[PDB]
């Protein structure tokens, strides 16, 4: 397990969109 | 000690709501070929 608060307050955001990027991670299964 | 200090993201409850609904970055793709679902 790990937080899920720091990537959060770390968020970037795209410069196309103007929405929120999410940097790959790997997977969730 | 540290007064002035943005602690708390400010996007954060606006990206909040975002999430929630699942509105992020939905750029193109380059070249999928399968695999990675989108
Ligand atoms: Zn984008």
């Amino acid at each position: 397990s790990h937080p899920e608060d720091d990537w959060l307050e770390n968020i970037d955001v795209c410069e196309n969109c103007h929405y929120p990027i999410v940097p790959l991670d790997g997977k969730g299964t | 000690r540290c007064r002035h200090r943005r602690r708390q993201a400010e996007r954060l409850s606006q990206i909040k709501r975002l999430l929630s609904e699942k509105k992020t970055c939905q750029c193109p793709h380059r070249f999928q070929k399968t695999c990675s679902p989108i």
